[PDB]
């Protein structure tokens, strides 16, 4: 019972992680921020100040 | 989760450990 | 006109520095320059054969020296970032 019980919990995850887009919120977000940072930069030499 | 064309001064340094070595570990 | 080599172009007094190659893409008739996201010349229409040209800058990177301590040894290797080995300057080229 216990190792059908975490055989079924190992496919519920595999499950959950393949459906739910927004599952990897953490790092996406950290990928996110750089990415943001370094097209502000980027976009910092169109401006004349 | 998701080689950006940045030619003024920005570069990506390779992470020392590849993915393959992650993987390994 | 000179392509595929890093040139001083000067288009219409552009002035700016980079490899030309053709490009694809297409100019509006009324448009003859093309910029990108740091406000800086992508893509220029020659003012004489009317082709637009991609203007990419010259093959550029860091240079990292691999050494041991001076106390250890003498030799060093150099490691050129983000360059393929076939980049051969001849001439001498800002780093030794
Ligand atoms: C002379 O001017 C015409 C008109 O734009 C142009 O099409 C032609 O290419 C020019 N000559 C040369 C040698 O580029
Ligand atoms: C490092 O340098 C010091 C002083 O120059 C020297 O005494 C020492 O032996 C050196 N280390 C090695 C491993 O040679
Ligand atoms: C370097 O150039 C060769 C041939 O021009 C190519 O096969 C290789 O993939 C290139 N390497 C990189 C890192 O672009």
């Amino acid at each position: 019972l216990i190792a059908n019980q975490f055989n079924s919990a190992i496919g519920k995850i595999q499950d959950s992680l393949s459906s739910t887009p927004s599952a990897l919120g953490k790092l996406q977000d950290v990928v996110n921020q750089n990415a943001q940072a370094l097209n502000t930069l980027v976009k910092q030499l169109s401006s004349n100040f | 989760v998701t080689c950006a064309q940045k030619f003024n001064g920005l570069t990506v340094l390779p992470p020392l450990l590849t993915d393959e070595m992650i993987a390994q570990y | 006109l000179v392509k595929n080599k890093c040139v001083n172009f000067n288009f219409n007094g552009l002035t700016g520095t980079g490899v030309l190659t053709e490009s694809n893409k297409k100019f509006l008739p009324f448009q003859q320059f093309g910029r990108d996201i740091a406000d800086t010349t992508d893509a220029v229409r020659d003012p004489q054969t009317l082709e637009i040209l991609d203007i990419t800058p010259c093959s550029f990177g860091g240079v990292s020296v691999i050494t041991p301590g001076t106390n250890t040894s003498n030799q060093v290797a150099v490691l050129y970032q983000d360059v393929n080995c076939t980049e051969v300057p001849v001439a001498i080229h800002a780093d030794q």
